């Protein structure tokens, strides 16, 4: 380009080519999980009466 | 047949054709414009900090 540019072009490009930053990113995923299941039934059979 | 005005891109080189008083007043006009950019130019860069280029 003419050399009017040329000067234009070199303060575009220095800006442009700063040294990127760099970046550590921890991420931290923490899940706790449990429960409690109950089974308890009572059953009563009699040969006589009847049965549940 | 009076006095003329010209430029090269190749070089950056004006051209003049005519008088010794073209020669003295276009001297001056190559002085005039020879002026270079101070900073600030035509073309800026914008860092955007929160914004996505």
């Amino acid at each position: 380009a003419q050399p009017d540019v040329m000067a234009e072009l070199e303060q575009v490009v220095a800006k442009l080519d700063i040294r990127r930053a760099q970046v550590l990113v921890e991420a931290i995923i923490v899940e706790i999980a449990d429960g409690d299941g109950l089974n308890l039934g009572v059953q009563w059979a009699n040969t006589n009466g009847g049965g549940t | 047949l009076a006095p003329k005005v010209v430029a090269d891109e190749r070089t950056n080189s004006v051209v003049v054709s005519g008088e010794p008083k073209a020669r003295a007043r276009i001297i001056q006009m190559v002085r005039q414009l020879d002026r270079e950019l101070q900073s600030q130019g035509n073309t800026r860069v914008f860092y955007l900090k929160y914004g996505k280029a």
